[PDB]
RNA sequence: GGCGCGGCGCCCCUGUACGGCGAGGGCGCGUUCGCCCGGGGGGCGCGCCGCGGGCGCG
RNA sequence: CAACGAGGAUCCCACUGUCCCGAGCCGCGCCUCCGCGAGCCUCCAGCCUCGGGAACGGGCGAGGGCCGGCCAGCGGGGCAAG
RNA sequence: GGCCCCGGGGGCGAAGGCGGCGCGCAGGCCCCGCCGGACCGGCCUCUGGUGCAGAUCUCGGCAGCAGUAGCGCUACUCCGCGCCCCGGAGGACUGAGGGGGAGACGGGUUCCGCGGCGCCUGCAUCUGGCCGCGGGUGACUCGGGCCUAAGCGGCGGGUGAAGACCGGGAAGGGGCGUGCCCGCCCGUCGAACGGGGAGCCGGCGGAGACUCCGGCAGGCGCGGGCGGAGACGCGCCCCCCGGCGACGCGCACGGGGACCGCGGCGGGCGGCGCCCCGGCCCGCGAACGCCCCGCAGCCCCCGGACGCCUUGCGCGGAGAGGGGGGCCCGGGGGCGGACCGCGCGUCCCCGGCCGCCCCUGAAAAGCCGGGGGGCCCGCGCGCCGUACCGACCGCACAGGACUCCGGGGUCAGCAGCCUCUAGCGCGGGAGCGAACGCGGCUCAGGGAAGUCGGCAAGCCGGCUCCGUAACCUCGGGAAAAGGAGUGGCUCUGACGGGGUCAGAACUGGAACGGACGCGGGGAUCCCGACUGUUUACUAGAAACACAGCGU
RNA sequence: GCCCGCCGCGGUGCUGACGCGCAGAUCGCUCGUCGGAGCCGGGCAUGGGGGCGAAAGACUCAUCGAACCGCCUGGUAGCUGG
RNA sequence: CGCCCGGCCGCUCAAAAGACCUGAACCCGGCCGGCGCCGGCCCGCCGGCCCCGUCUCGAAACACGGACCGAGGAGCCA
């Protein structure tokens, strides 16, 4: 919506800055193989209900 | 080789839809150099982008059909549709008289 | 039309977000959390689901005073204190 | 089974082309009419001729 | 019981491929090709006639047929599937 | 748990796997070859979650079927190295209730620029709402914050085993300045459509604008007793009385704005075999300040009545007409801010009337008036929303999903059909022209013989004139039934510049609502009076309701 | 609470399409109604043996002659399968 | 390392163990050979042979369950 409070609008925010990958030197440093971060989503099918 | 960008920015100086921009094909390499309103204003003074006229709809047909019209053409029975009333309502020629 | 049709008509929110739970569970024309009891004084708990009891309880937190408390009882100088303090 | 493509003739179908010129109720305008004109258009049937029509696989 | 009815009935005029009795045509599917590519179902199998038999057999007794591999269609059987 | 004669077998190859001999009636056991790369047992005693073909068994993998079934919204083509992307040229579509331009809700970064094709984009891709990397939403004036609606909470207390549920009968707070005075008792809960102090034009960017920049304003704050005959004209505080806020529906009639047309004149285009001063495009002026002008309507003065006046009405001795005035009027003009005329309609708002109801069509904050009593120049305006989308719900999708703006021709028209502006997807293409299907068209002669049954299809249909029965609750029946005319062109008459209505000559296959749109009709019987309601997804009816009647 | 008819609101017939769907109810044509007991949006109220119902045992989030969720519960079976 | 325009060759290592230990079955592709169970014979002839499990007086049944393969899967305890 166009019109929201900002307690909706912090709690979006946290969504979209956390929706990342894992950096590639984390992946150096830590010595990992699964390199997927499975908490990502995407905006056609979630259901963030926030 | 795409230029979507160019056609819309030109649209906008221009105030035309995006319908009636044309490019004059040879110089595509100047406007794809193109990125800002501003070097789209310098292409439509050395005339590499225009904007074309609205076409309208001629009305001679019309004009002339109306001018044979107050002289009495196609007003006979096989013309019409609707009935005396909804051609000229009684009530509005009673309040004129 | 009373399947596929009827789900087009859906554009509200029944539930919010909780203030004390944070779970999207309050109801937005009741004023009620339907999952910790909010603005009930007390928390909402039931014996016949013991796997919600274990979702949300003493432990799956932080327990950041707790933790220090009982490090200072079992090994600190807390037992010490008492003693000067209760004489 | 060296194809066909494209023409010209015949024969059929429709119904007399655009234009030019000279009758028209009326007020230079004018639906329409007559003449050149069984005309013009069209063809998947018939007849004869410009471009062309005999590889590679077993 | 006038007026009213996507209500149940019978008759007449008009109308017609409902029918005698069917015929020709248009578009799109089907069909062939390039690209893409699933469901249902399945004891094992898949040609008939008679007999006997849990009284209507693909297999059992006796006779008659039959290279093997496939397509477009089709609805007799598989006491077809759900 | 024990034994395995110098202390059981093992990288000189354990367990397991794949083939092959042997032994045992059998359950099973033993050996060899190849693989594998670290552990394993024969005999005695002890112990148990101790042996699979089945349970429409459970979980996992997976075959035939099979390169099979299958891939609404009219449509693309040529060239550019060329892809369904981009450009140019052509051909079409959506068709102003839009496949257009924007909001509310929901979604949440999908927005923008550059790069890219591993996944997705049921065909392809160099495309992209997909993937990587950078960015992006600016307010005194717009909304939210405030007010109250229907409601919902709270309230000394009351009640119940409690959780909790119910509630006016309570010593219920303010102004100041001490000290006096006044006072009956909740809510800074509940509307991003109701109420509300005040914003317009021009410009700039890849993505924001009533928000930025420039210009011109407006609102709320803070600091440096007179004129008139009259209608009327020209600082505050408390108590009481009032006002604004503040309101339904309707056929019509009137005024303004915007839109839309025709003609002139000024500038620019196109095509042009013949004709063409006949086709097309552009000619623009806001909020706000001052002056003037404003129909209806209500008011003042004179004076004393067979009139004034609307489409309709309506009004007058409780003072008409006539003469001269006052007030209101979302509007217009002139000057500021800064091309010229004339018309029929359409939409929107406003005005005065009239009609209608066993229906009479919110509240409050806030702001103001009355009566009585007491007494120019500066500065500032905080907090939150603001990108984009039918990118939303239906497991992703011919379904579902509120509102705003609305050109031209034909026409009764927001119908159908064609179109200017704007916009351009819809799991992909090519070939052939079998059966059979699905959506369409036409059929000699007959005309319901078909079928449970005229199911389906066909006939009728616009407008004008003629002509219309039984029966009836006198309103109807009625478009009853039936007839005739209708194009084009050249003209004439009527109404006070404008369309309509009426009539005539001439003419064309013996045609004319030439597409489109658009009742078949009649004689009867049963049921329910009638409009209305229902089994969302097999029942729309004779069932329910209804006015009336009665207990 | 008049009649023809557009949007809207509804859902008659074809017992048409579809019926391994575009779709766990849709599509085409035809049809009822269209100034009213009319249609649409937001806010608010009523809670399970209870509500709400111009009454069909209808509707109460694909659930209704008694909703959904967890527990009592590995409920009992002289009955079917292994 | 090299050679062609992903492949080949080959390098590390005891070994590719190469996206990973071992790597069974069902099912499948290439080369090579041939045309269901029991019995006799060296070998394609002759002879015999209905689909199992189940309830049932009685099942090959036109009675029900079962495409295939692996692993799990039901009289223990007080
Ligand atoms: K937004
Ligand atoms: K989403
Ligand atoms: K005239
Ligand atoms: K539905
Ligand atoms: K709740
Ligand atoms: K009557
Ligand atoms: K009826
Ligand atoms: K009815
Ligand atoms: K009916
Ligand atoms: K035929
Ligand atoms: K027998
Ligand atoms: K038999
Ligand atoms: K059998
Ligand atoms: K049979
Ligand atoms: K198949
Ligand atoms: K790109
Ligand atoms: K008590
Ligand atoms: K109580
Ligand atoms: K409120
Ligand atoms: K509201
Ligand atoms: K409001
Ligand atoms: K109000
Ligand atoms: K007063
Ligand atoms: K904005
Ligand atoms: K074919
Ligand atoms: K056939
Ligand atoms: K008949
Ligand atoms: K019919
Ligand atoms: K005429
Ligand atoms: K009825
Ligand atoms: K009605
Ligand atoms: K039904
Ligand atoms: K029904
Ligand atoms: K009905
Ligand atoms: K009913
Ligand atoms: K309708
Ligand atoms: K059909
Ligand atoms: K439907
Ligand atoms: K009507
Ligand atoms: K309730
Ligand atoms: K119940
Ligand atoms: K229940
Ligand atoms: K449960
Ligand atoms: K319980
Ligand atoms: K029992
Ligand atoms: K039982
Ligand atoms: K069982
Ligand atoms: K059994
Ligand atoms: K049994
Ligand atoms: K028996
Ligand atoms: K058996
Ligand atoms: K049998
Ligand atoms: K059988
Ligand atoms: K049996
Ligand atoms: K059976
Ligand atoms: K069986
Ligand atoms: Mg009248
Ligand atoms: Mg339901
Ligand atoms: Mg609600
Ligand atoms: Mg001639
Ligand atoms: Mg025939
Ligand atoms: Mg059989
Ligand atoms: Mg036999
Ligand atoms: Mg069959
Ligand atoms: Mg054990
Ligand atoms: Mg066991
Ligand atoms: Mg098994
Ligand atoms: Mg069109
Ligand atoms: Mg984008
Ligand atoms: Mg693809
Ligand atoms: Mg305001
Ligand atoms: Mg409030
Ligand atoms: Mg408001
Ligand atoms: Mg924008
Ligand atoms: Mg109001
Ligand atoms: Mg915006
Ligand atoms: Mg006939
Ligand atoms: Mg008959
Ligand atoms: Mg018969
Ligand atoms: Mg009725
Ligand atoms: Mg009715
Ligand atoms: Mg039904
Ligand atoms: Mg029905
Ligand atoms: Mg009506
Ligand atoms: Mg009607
Ligand atoms: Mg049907
Ligand atoms: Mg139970
Ligand atoms: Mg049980
Ligand atoms: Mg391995
Ligand atoms: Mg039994
Ligand atoms: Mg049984
Ligand atoms: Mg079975
Ligand atoms: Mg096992």
């Amino acid at each position: 919506t166009a019109n929201k409070t900002l307690s909706r609008k912090l709690r979006l925010a946290k969504k979209t800055k956390t929706n990342k990958n894992i950096p590639r030197w984390v992946i150096a440093k830590d010595h990992l193989k699964k390199t997927w971060n499975y908490k990502r989503h995407h905006w056609r099918r979630s259901h963030l209900k926030l | 080789a795409n230029l979507r960008l160019q056609k819309r920015l030109a649209a906008d100086v221009l105030k035309c839809g995006k319908r009636r921009v044309r490019f004059n094909p040879a110089h595509e390499k100047y406007i794809e150099q193109a990125s800002s309103r501003e070097a789209i204003r310098s292409l439509i003074e050395s005339k590499i982008i225009a904007k074309l006229d609205i076409k309208g709809s001629s009305r001679g047909r019309i004009r002339a059909r109306h001018a044979a019209k107050r002289l009495g053409r196609h007003s006979g029975h096989g013309k019409r549709r609707g009935t005396r009333e909804a051609r000229m309502p009684s009530k509005t020629l009673w309040i004129q008289r | 039309s009373k399947g596929t049709a009827s789900f087009g008509k859906r554009h509200t929110r029944i539930h919010g977000s909780c203030r004390r739970c944070g779970k999207h569970s309050f109801h937005l024309q009741k004023h009620e959390c339907a999952s910790c009891g909010y603005p009930s004084a007390k928390m909402r708990r039931y014996n016949w689901s013991y796997k919600s009891l274990r979702r949300r309880t003493q432990g799956t937190g932080s327990m950041s005073h707790m933790r220090k408390v009982y490090r200072a009882y079992n090994s600190g100088t807390l037992k010490a204190n008492a003693r000067k303090y209760l004489a």
